[PDB]
RNA sequence: GCCGGGCACUCUAACGGGACUGCCCGCGAAAGCGGGAGGAAGGAGGGGACGACGUCUGGUCAGCAUGGCCCUUACGGCCUGGGCGACACACGUGCUACAAUGCCCACUACAAAGCGAUGCCACCCGGCAACGGGGAGCUAAUCGCAAAAAGGUGGGCCCAGUUCGGAUUGGGGUCUGCAACCCGACCCCAUGAAGCCGGAAUCGCUAGUAAUCGCGGAUCAGCCAUGCCGCGGUGAAUAC
């Protein structure tokens, strides 16, 4: 896989493709293409192996991405769950965490309706 | 909780956040207009009587 | 869009400002 | 030297000035086609001059206030028509059959309490 | 409705062809009261049936209109314990409405990606007696012909 | 040189808005007329009954009409006689220069 | 959250009890109604009884659970599920 | 419109006029009905205010009033905390969507009604930003809220669970407030769920209406407002 650890979509503009990475959004895309002087409009198939490794090297070195990103956030909930925080019990009982009503909706955390 | 509440309402509190308006005519805690000092019920009652200066029904 | 805060149309909906809707 | 009619439509008010000249038309300090660009509904505002063959014969200074671009357009369409009737009283024939002198009181209806809008009622469920 | 028949709204003739029928067509195209876009959408297609077909746009439009206008339709009527589909002539008023409606409806069924083009090609197909716009009219007519049995049931 | 006239009822505003303007028009000399400024309106909308019944309200309004008059060429014969004027209860005045 | 420019909030009266005990060496029990408080570095190792509206809940504080509020460790609701 | 100068025009806001089947043809015993004219307006001009005797032993002893019945170291009262915000589920009203008649960025137009002296806050500066420090005007047709938005011009996206959609969560900040754990809003980085147009069934609207677009106000420290009361922009289809 190309960058970073994943193979971003060839045939799209280089800035959109990057967002197909866990950890890089629209902001971080234009932000990587600034500090490398790479045209935000060009199709990924049309990068130099030079442009590749430059764009490659910045992104991988500045930000935590794919695997490790998931890993910390995991550990972040891991600890929150394990200290017995209120936000912990909500993760451990699988319910929502941010002061939403649960009497209705709440589905995205709860899952499909378990009818009775 | 009633008369002790209209009375608790006027006295200056333990923190200024706790200021709440009580309709000066009947003591209603809800729907109290700043301009008159009244609740939407008394609002209508005094008005209909014609004891509210300059106040009249809107028709457009 | 109208529910998407990170856009122009989105912040007009809320009636607030930011990088995604400047004043 | 000049001919003025008052044009109204909705919240839009039209101060229109007819003056013999090439056929130049101006709204709020811009050329007509600049101020109404891409508005297909525009070219019809300059209709009453076709009612009496005035396409080239007059110039126009025009201010406009209130409403929107198409409410402002209909006011103009009235005002230049309004202004012609003074420049030549005999122009009444071939202006009334076009309804160019008449102005419609058609305006946005009051939002009514107990409704979503002026008429859209809230949706209702019995059983 | 109940008291007196409705007064048929006379439209403003379109500014590009002076036509009271194109205007109507526009409105059936117009979503959300955004006529400006719907006007262009039509007008662009005129340019598009100009490119691919060198003759008057308005001419393609009016024949296609005529080829989608249905002369008969069946219309419901429950006599007894069944709802009998009675055939009736379509008034010129209604033919136009259904034709203009199906034109746009069939137009929006097309796969080409821009609204201007969809209108163009369906008008290209409709004036030449092809397309879904007709596939609706033929359907409506066979349905009517099929029930000449119940033809005596006219109101 | 400025007179400002403000009340809740306009038919008593225009009475007093003319009366002050007649006075200065008497004792010299310039009256720039009773110019009626736009009214500032505070509507009150309220559910009719004391309990529930949301889809039925009543509309009340309060009209604070405005007036302005300009006595331009002073003539302090006006400076004394205005200090004695018969301006009815429901109306306020503000005097500037 | 609590505006960074201002303070890190602890109810005056409770902070003192921790600090008094710090001198003497901790720890007795601390019945409190201070949910609005922040757990604060001086509090580690103490055992604080937080009022959840009902009970005084015994919470041993650790080096890991510092930046939070107290009441996050005294649950306000009892829930065992349905059915 | 910055100064002279003017109130003509737009306007502001009070007092009038005007519309009455009054005129014409006609059908009619009449009242009226079809048509014609003049006229901005035509046959109740559009909308509003306004709801008969009664019905529902309708609703509200929790806005208030009130008979009576009941309590008196308490069924009264003061406080700190919590609950009213729970969640195997079911229903009502809604918001935002599933996209190209669309999404996004830049530049560029045209409303109205309101609101505002520990109030709205021009403008300048620090900040990606919410905001923060300066600071002018306005008891407000003067100053501010203020950009209206859909629209127009240009450019990008190219039919993809996507540059559609913005829920869920992680991390970091601003503000209001004594205090945002339960339980506020907002800003930013990252995460980017369901959803490809909805089963039986079912709602609204007859024209400046429906649909779509933004703006304000009441309550109000802040706000869970996508609610409500209004306001304009654009603007249909159809009634045999
Ligand atoms: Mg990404
Ligand atoms: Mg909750
Ligand atoms: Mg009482
Ligand atoms: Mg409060
Ligand atoms: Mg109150
Ligand atoms: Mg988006
Ligand atoms: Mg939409
Ligand atoms: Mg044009
Ligand atoms: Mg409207
Ligand atoms: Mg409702
Ligand atoms: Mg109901
Ligand atoms: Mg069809
Ligand atoms: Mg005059
Ligand atoms: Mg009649
Ligand atoms: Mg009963
Ligand atoms: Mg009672
Ligand atoms: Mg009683
Ligand atoms: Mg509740
Ligand atoms: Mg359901
Ligand atoms: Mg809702
Ligand atoms: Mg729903
Ligand atoms: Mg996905
Ligand atoms: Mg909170
Ligand atoms: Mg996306
Ligand atoms: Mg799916
Ligand atoms: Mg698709
Ligand atoms: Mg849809
Ligand atoms: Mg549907
Ligand atoms: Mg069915
Ligand atoms: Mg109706
Ligand atoms: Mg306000
Ligand atoms: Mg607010
Ligand atoms: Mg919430
Ligand atoms: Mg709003
Ligand atoms: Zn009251």
């Amino acid at each position: 896989a190309r960058i970073a650890g994943v193979e971003i979509p060839r045939n799209k503009r280089v800035d959109v493709a990057l967002t197909y990475i866990y950890g890089i959004g629209k902001a971080r895309a234009k932000e990587a293409l600034e500090k490398t002087g790479i045209n935000p409009a060009t199709r990924v198939k049309d990068l130099t192996e030079a442009e590749v490794v430059r764009l490659r090297e910045y992104v991988e070195n500045t930000w935590k991405l794919e695997g490790e990103l998931r890993a910390e956030v995991a550990a972040n909930i891991k600890r929150l769950m394990d200290i017995g925080c209120y936000r912990g019990l909500r993760h451990r009982r699988g319910l929502p965490v941010r002061g939403q009503r649960t009497r209705t909706n709440a589905r995205t955390r709860k899952g499909p309706r378990k009818t009775v | 909780a009633r008369k002790a509440l209209i009375e608790k309402a006027k006295r200056t509190p333990k923190f200024k956040v706790r200021a709440y308006t009580r309709c000066v005519r009947c003591g209603r805690a809800r729907s109290v207009y700043r301009f008159f000092g009244l609740c939407r019920i008394c609002l209508r009652e005094l008005a209909h009587k014609g004891q509210l200066p300059g106040v009249r029904k809107a028709s457009w | 869009g109208k529910g998407d805060r990170r856009t122009r149309r989105g912040k007009i909906w809320r009636g607030t400002y930011g990088k995604y809707r400047p004043r | 030297e000049q001919y003025y009619g008052t044009g109204r439509r909705k919240e839009a008010v039209a101060r229109v000035f007819l003056r013999p000249g090439n056929g130049k038309v101006t709204v709020n300090g811009q050329d007509f086609n600049e101020y109404f660009q891409g508005l297909v509904r525009a070219v019809a505002a300059l209709e009453p001059l076709r009612a009496v063959d005035a396409l080239g014969h007059f110039d126009a200074y025009i201010t406009v206030r209130g409403g929107g671009k198409s409410g402002q357009i209909d006011a103009i369409k009235l005002g230049i028509a309004r202004a012609l009737v003074q420049y030549n009283p005999d122009y009444r024939a071939k202006l009334k059959p076009l309804g160019f002198l008449t102005r419609d009181a058609r305006v946005v209806e009051r939002k009514k309490y107990g409704k979503h809008k002026a008429r859209r009622a809230p949706q209702y469920s019995k059983r | 409705a109940r008291r007196r028949r409705a007064e048929v709204r006379q439209l403003q003739p379109d500014l590009v062809y002076g036509d009271v029928l194109v205007t109507a067509f526009i409105n059936k195209i117009m979503r959300d009261g955004k006529k400006n876009l719907a006007a262009r959408i039509f007008y662009d297609a005129c340019k598009i049936i100009q490119e691919k077909t060198g003759q008057e746009p308005l001419k393609v439009f009016k024949q296609a209109v005529e080829n989608v206008k249905p002369r008969m339709e069946v219309r419901s009527r429950r006599v007894g314990g069944a709802n009998y589909q009675v055939p009736m002539e379509v008034s010129p008023r209604r033919q136009q409405s259904l034709a203009l409606r199906w034109l746009v409806q069939a137009a929006n069924q097309r796969p080409e990606r821009r609204a201007a083009v969809r209108i163009a090609h369906e008008l290209m197909d409709a004036a030449e007696g092809k397309g879904g716009a007709v596939k609706k009219k033929e359907d409506v007519e066979r349905m009517a012909e099929a029930n000449r049995a119940y033809a005596h049931y006219r109101w | 040189i400025r007179i400002k006239l403000r009340g809740f009822d306009h038919k008593t505003l225009d009475a007093s808005a003319q009366k002050i303007v007649e006075a200065a028009r008497r004792s010299g000399a310039q009256v720039s007329g009773p110019i009626p400024l736009p009214t500032r309106v505070r509507r009150f909308t309220v559910i009719r009954g004391p309990f529930k019944h949301k889809d039925s309200r009543e509309h009340f309004e309060l009209r604070t009409h405005n007036r302005l008059v300009d006595i331009i060429n002073p003539n302090r014969k006006t400076i004394e006689q205005l200090m004695t004027l018969d301006l009815p209860t429901g109306v306020e005045i503000e005097i500037k220069t | 959250p609590r505006s960074l420019k201002k303070g890190v909030f602890v109810d005056d009266h409770l902070l003192e009890k921790v600090l008094e005990l710090n001198a003497k060496g901790e720890k007795r029990l601390i019945k409190t109604w201070s949910r609005r408080s922040t757990i604060v570095p001086e509090m580690v190792g103490h055992t604080i009884a937080v009022y959840n509206g009902k009970q005084h809940v015994p919470v041993y504080i650790t080096e890991n659970m510092v930046g939070h509020k107290l009441g996050e460790f005294a649950p306000t609701r009892t829930y065992r599920g349905h059915g």
